[PDB]
């Protein structure tokens, strides 16, 4: 509706007997493949991405947002768990850090 | 072919002109709606060989490779089912482009899913965009993927009630 | 010529992969709508009668 691409913001501009919109939409580039997976399976507890989604560059196993690359350690902070592993399809074996376990390691 | 007719009917000037230029606006007109519907794509996408997604059957939507027309059974039991100085002239786009414009959309939104209508296309499973879009309307990914195989059968089952429910009313 | 649609492309899909975006381009379009008309007025009587 805003012009091709996800629509960021428009423009007005002023025309003989009519208007002239000028889009500013943002365009993915440069993408990259990736191993993906629905959920991860720790501890015989699924996770799923809060608001990501699961990658793999090939040995190590991240969360990243949709729209762009910025791979981050899955943690209990940016997944949630529901259920176990036996449900979900294609779950796959990682493991999942907890941010609160070196505060009570020392 | 009358002559008198015709020097009669100059004396009344330039409607004829008029008419034609106005069935002419009408006749480009219906090309260009034709070309807004269905070209937005300017790439054509297909699917792949193996219709491995996830338990989602998408045969009566996608192209049947048996059919000379190369249509979906949906688009076929469609056109089954619609029936003096004059002329008609052919659409632009004919039906078999007209249907590969909406295969190349097909294919485009069940391997990319909504990425190939922003941009490049990016692949992604079809159980994992369809979690994204049960996002989209506020439900958690977890319940789509826990119960998947119940998604993919209402979903056949749907489009073979979409089929018969099609072929079963004039 | 018989016209082309547009050119093909395969999207490799599989039940485990995924294209993630590494950069971006911030892209600006026109789109032209028009607005109004020229404001005509014809006298009818001084039209067909002066
Ligand atoms: C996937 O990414 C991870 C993290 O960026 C890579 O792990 C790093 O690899 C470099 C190269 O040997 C090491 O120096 C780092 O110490 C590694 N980080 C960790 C946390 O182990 C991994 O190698 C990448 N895999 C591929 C196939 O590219
Ligand atoms: C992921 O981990 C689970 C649990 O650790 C693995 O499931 C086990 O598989 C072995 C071999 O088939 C069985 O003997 C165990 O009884 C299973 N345990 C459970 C709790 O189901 C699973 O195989 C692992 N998957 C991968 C790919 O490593
Ligand atoms: C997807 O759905 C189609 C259509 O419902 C299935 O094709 C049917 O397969 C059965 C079993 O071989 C036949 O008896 C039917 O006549 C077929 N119907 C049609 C319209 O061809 C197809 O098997 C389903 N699954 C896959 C993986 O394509
Ligand atoms: C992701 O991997 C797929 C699979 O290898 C790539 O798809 C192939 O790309 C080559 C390079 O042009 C083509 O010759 C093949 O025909 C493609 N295969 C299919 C099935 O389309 C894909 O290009 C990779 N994507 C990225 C961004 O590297
Ligand atoms: C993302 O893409 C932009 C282009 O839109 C890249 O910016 C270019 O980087 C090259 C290499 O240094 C420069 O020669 C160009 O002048 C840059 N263009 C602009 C407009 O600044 C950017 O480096 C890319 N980033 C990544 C991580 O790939
Ligand atoms: C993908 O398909 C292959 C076989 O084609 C299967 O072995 C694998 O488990 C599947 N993965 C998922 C996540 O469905």
């Amino acid at each position: 509706f805003c012009g091709k691409g996800y629509h960021l913001m428009s423009f007005p501009q002023s025309a003989p007997h009519g208007v002239v919109f000028l889009h500013v939409t943002y365009v993915p580039a440069q993408e990259k493949n990736f191993t993906t997976a629905p959920a991860i399976c720790h501890d015989g507890k699924a996770h799923f991405p809060r608001e990501g989604v699961f990658v793999s560059n090939g040995t190590h196993w991240f969360v990243t947002q949709r729209n762009f690359y910025e791979p981050q350690i899955i943690t209990t902070d940016n997944t949630f768990v529901s259920g176990n592993c036996d449900v979900v399809i294609g779950i796959v074996n990682n493991t999942v850090y907890d941010p609160l376990q070196p505060e009570l390691d020392s | 072919d009358s002559t008198e007719c015709s020097n009669l009917l100059l004396q009344y000037g330039s409607f004829c002109t008029q008419l034609n230029r106005a069935l002419t606006g009408i006749a480009v007109e219906q090309d260009k709606n034709t070309q807004e519907v269905f070209a937005q794509v300017k790439q054509i996408y297909k699917t792949p060989p193996i219709k491995d997604f996830g338990g989602f059957n998408f045969s009566q939507i996608l192209p049947d490779p048996s059919k000379p027309s190369k249509r979906s059974p949906i688009e076929d039991l469609l056109f089954n089912k619609v029936t003096n100085g004059l002329t008609v002239l052919p659409p632009l786009l004919t039906d078999e482009m007209i249907a590969q414009y909406t295969s190349a959309l097909l294919a485009g939104t069940i391997t990319s899913g909504w990425t190939f209508g922003a941009g490049p296309a990016l692949q992604i499973p079809f159980p994992m965009q369809m979690a994204y879009r049960f996002n989209g309307i506020g439900v958690t990914q977890n319940v789509l993927y826990e119960n998947q195989k119940l998604i993919a059968n209402q979903f056949n089952s749907a489009i073979g009630k979409i089929q018969d429910s099609l072929s079963s009313t004039p | 010529y018989t016209m082309s649609l547009g050119a093909e492309n395969s999207v490799a899909y599989s039940n485990n992969s995924i294209a993630i975006p590494t950069n971006f381009t911030i892209s600006v379009t026109t789109e032209i709508l028009p607005v109004s008309m020229t404001k005509t007025s014809v006298d009818c009587t001084m039209y067909i009668c002066g």
